DNA sequence: AGTTGATCTCATATGGAGAAGGAGCAGAGCGAATG
RNA sequence: AUCGAGAGGA
DNA sequence: CATTCGCTCTGCTCCTTCTCCCATCCTCTCGATGGCTATGAGATCAACT
């Protein structure tokens, strides 16, 4: 069904999304189990720690 | 205080959701298999332990 | 050998052809709109498989597929290759489309290795025109095997194939243009999210077979796989199809089903069996004599009781914080499962024995081995039995399901100085055969040792005329695929079968799961009004040890009450009870099987009347 | 994705000046008195410099459409905007 | 040129600061149509 | 060993 | 023919939105994370002859 695609489609983007930058604005948050979030390669490179 | 009541409702909560399906099965349960008191147990140690006052999925 | 070369396929049919002349009468059968069978086939089919021919012409001309469910013996292949017979004889012109043979296209059939060269011998048997290749290392063919689908697409040959190949070399196969796919063992794609069930979905052509004769075994989600492979849709999404049938229909088995629910059940079987009929053709050997006759089999299921260690093992087990914590769902109830199903078989197979020591003389060295027979309770009744049948002379099939238990069965044998043969998964495929027409031969081997799911489907052990399954499997085809390597065409002997169980235990429990999933599919595959036995929190509370005494019913007859199921099974029954083995009950295995105007005045078909009465009478009680 | 349009080179320039000449000599309808026309009073009018491919060209054109209605009168052909 | 056997592998059962976009909207000035 | 938290030093 | 009118096209405010950043180095303790049983089929090619 094409609603179903869509929504696979839109999860597809959401990880590729997560995977390089975790903090977006209007989105939840990509998480571990016991809920961590996962560190994103933006993260990895931003701050005075990256 | 807060965080029993919190747990309390937990526990409440799981006792209905036990319990239902039994009454979906038409049969009485057994309300001493219902009750999870591991909720409140760890629930008081977790907090207790790590400082963290809440939930321990809400942890952040 | 078969024709993946060409000189072999040349040769085959050069001295077809040097046989033909030396015979050198019937009429074709004429169906319809075109189709006609060889009258010297025809002429060999029962009524049943010319039935199933005509079936599957209309299915050709509607262009959908189907199920061929008959049960196992009535000759379905017989009915494939006499179809496909027909249709390349009858050089069936495919109307208004791409697919512009003359006749009978590329075909693919999908079978269990076991039963490729059984095919490749029934089509040089029945039509030698046929270019039969296996794609398999047990194939003939010498080059890449790449080169030989593209022959077989090419000429039209029929390419057997097994399912790991058609999991493996799904775009070289799929790649092409198949006029028809024919699924043997069909069952094999019966779970929708299994990979090889999706590479069978992909291939494009709508004439699609399977030949099952379960075409359910668990649940109605098997249906639907088999279903969704057949006519793609006819059932719906499989979300969809749960919602308006797997629970419906389930939710009215049981024994406290409200009115509504048995009502809303009995609705949903119909209409199931209704929208199935079309495209699931099944005749039980009861449906028609011309395939010959078995005879009589008694089975009856021996109700063992614990022995003391057992039961404190057992008990101990249940009290224990393990299920404590499956039963708080910390844990999957898997774990706890198996290990009380172990403990049923044997407590060592649990304890792991009683504690070795070195150096002791040898006469210590029984009742301190691990596994020996008189800590289970059940095999102090195999030990009674092998005892009384083997003085009867007859011969035993000794199933279990696992293979560790096989292993405490075969060093009990082996104390017990019987003569015996063992097969499991272990046994290497290509000595399988000897093993089994050994026993069959020798008839001073008196058990054939057997993990139940070993061989597949054809491990052909009539030899073998009593029948031990020593624990319940959680699917009944199992253990009917087990009575019946004994109880076959072939047998000339009553077949007694015996299933052991332990009253009070998990097994009795997994035994109320097979009665429970037959039941659930003869309301679909055979008649919908049918009577509830098992109450849900019943069918459904494994970890709890009852075990009755002497003077008291085991839960099977009080579910059971009142339908009649509590001279060498005589005897035998007479020892098992008077030398007070253990055995607390027996009841009859097939008697536990038994479930059951201003309007309207003028026509401008069916009739408004009768269809009104049908809905009406579908919608009331 | 994998599908194109034949297309003529350059048919911006004339696609602007048709969607434009269009509009314009509508509006020279509908401005009109009543909204009616007279075909001959129109192609006699010094044409707008919005209407750049011609005034007989579009007239054709609106016809066509049906954008405009013709009616036949004693005094030739008028155009009219549409009931619509 | 033909034959064996580990081994993998599927599959089964139960704060804040700056920057950027948009809408509102005023009104300049161009060209058609008067009057 | 990692991640997180808290308490400290200049 | 001198308006006059209507219509297109800037460009000037005032939001909403959103994205970025927030001293250096060092020490210690503490909590948490922390992942079936088993039997079958069956394809591979390492490796015997
Ligand atoms: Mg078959």
């Amino acid at each position: 069904a094409a609603h179903v695609i869509a929504e696979d489609v839109k999860l597809l983007q959401f990880h590729v999304a997560t995977m390089v930058d975790n903090e977006l604005p209007g989105l939840p948050r990509a998480m571990q189990k016991s809920g961590r979030p996962l560190k994103s390669l933006k993260q990895r490179l931003k701050g005075k720690e990256g | 205080a807060f965080l029993f009541r919190g747990m309390f409702k937990n526990l409440l909560k799981e006792v209905r959701i036990y319990a239902q399906k039994f009454i979906d099965r038409g049969k009485d349960f057994n309300l001493e298999l219902a009750i999870k008191t591991r909720i409140i147990s760890d629930g008081l140690k977790y907090s207790l332990a790590t400082g963290n006052w809440g939930d321990q999925k809400k942890a952040h | 050998r078969d024709d993946g070369d060409e000189d072999y396929y040349k040769q085959r049919l050069r001295r077809w052809n040097k046989l033909r002349l030396q015979d050198k009468e019937e009429s074709d059968a004429e169906f319809d709109e075109g189709f006609k069978v060889p009258g010297f086939l025809f002429k060999k089919l029962f009524k049943y498989q010319q039935t199933g021919v005509r079936w599957l012409w209309e299915l050709h001309c509607q262009q959908a597929g189907g199920i061929l469910g008959d049960e196992m013996g009535l000759g379905k292949t017989i009915q494939i290759i006499a179809f496909l017979a027909g249709l390349s004889y009858s050089k069936i012109r495919t109307r208004g489309s791409n697919y512009r043979f003359e006749g009978l296209g590329p075909t693919v059939i999908v079978c269990p290795t076991t039963v490729m060269h059984q095919w490749v011998k029934e089509f040089h048997t029945w039509w030698p025109p046929f270019r039969v290749a296996i794609l398999h290392e047990t194939g003939s063919y010498t080059h890449k095997k790449e080169k030989l689908i593209r022959d077989v697409a090419h000429c039209h040959g029929i390419l057997i194939t097994s399912y790991s190949y058609i999991r493996l070399m799904q775009d070289d196969i799929s790649r092409y243009d198949w006029h028809y796919v024919i699924l043997d063992e069909g069952h094999k794609i019966r779970n929708p999210n299994a990979a090889v069930t999706l590479a069978c979905k992909q291939f494009r052509t709508p004439h699609r077979i399977i030949l099952s004769g379960s075409p359910m075994q668990n649940n109605l989600r098997e249906l639907w796989s088999l279903f969704d492979f057949i006519f793609p849709g006819k059932l719906g999404t499989l979300p969809v199809f749960m919602e308006q049938f797997s629970v419906p229909i389930t939710m009215g088995g049981y024994s406290n089903a409200s009115p509504v629910q048995v009502k809303t059940a009995y609705k949903c079987a119909c209409v199931l069996r209704d929208t199935i009929n079309p495209y699931l053709l099944r005749r039980m050997k009861s449906d028609v004599k011309m395939s010959l006759s078995l005879p009589d089999k008694n089975e009856q299921v021996l109700f063992c009781r614990l022995t003391d260690e057992q039961h404190k093992v057992y008990q101990n087990f249940v009290d224990s914080k393990e299920v404590y914590r499956i039963l708080n769902g910390e844990m999957q109830i898997f774990s706890g499962l198996i290990a009380l199903r172990k403990i049923c078989n044997h407590p060592d197979l649990f304890s792991g024995g009683p504690k070795n020591l070195k150096g002791l003389p040898d006469d210590e060295l029984e009742e301190d081995q691990f596994g020996y027979w008189k800590r289970s309770g059940k095999m102090i009744v195999v030990e009674s039995l092998l005892k009384i049948w083997h003085k009867q002379g007859q011969r035993v099939l000794l199933f279990s399901q696992s293979r560790q238990m096989l292993d405490i069965l075969e060093v009990f044998l082996r104390a017990q100085k019987y003569t015996y043969l063992k097969m499991d998964g272990t046994t290497t495929i290509a000595s399988r055969q000897p093993l089994i027409t050994r026993y069959n031969e020798d008839t001073s081997i008196f058990v054939f040792l057997l993990t139940t799911r070993v061989g597949g489907l054809g491990v052909n052990l009539t030899g073998a005329n009593r029948v031990v399954i020593y624990d319940p499997d959680w699917n009944p085809s199992t253990d009917t695929q087990a009575r019946e390597r004994a109880w076959r065409i072939g047998q000339k002997k009553q077949v007694t079968v015996y299933r052991l169980l332990t009253a009070g235990t998990i097994e009795e429990k997994i035994y109320h799961r097979q009665i429970f999933k037959q039941f659930l599919t003869n309301r679909v595959l055979k008649d919908p009004k049918q009577r509830r036995f098992f109450k849900s929190n019943d069918l459904y509370e494994l970890f709890t040890l009852t075990s009755p005494d002497a003077s008291q019913s085991t839960e099977t007859s009080a579910i059971f009450a009142g339908t009649g199921s509590d001279s060498n099974d005589d005897y035998v029954l007479e020892k098992l009870f008077k030398k007070s083995v253990g055995v607390h009950s027996v009841m009859k295995h097939d008697a536990i099987m038994d479930g059951a105007s201003r309007f309207g005045k003028k026509r401008n078909p069916l009739a408004s009347s009768s269809l009104l009465a049908k809905m009406r009478a579908r919608n009331h009680l | 994705a994998g599908s194109w349009w034949l297309a003529v080179p350059g048919a911006g320039r004339f696609i602007k000046y048709f969607v434009k000449g269009r509009q314009a000599v509508l509006s020279m309808v509908r401005k009109a008195k009543y909204r009616e026309l007279l075909l001959s009073e129109l192609l006699g009018r010094r044409a707008p410099v919005v209407v750049r491919l011609g005034l007989t060209y579009h007239v054709h054109d609106l016809i066509g459409a049906q954008l405009v209605d013709c009616i036949s009168t004693t005094s030739g052909t008028l155009l009219r905007l549409p009931e619509t």
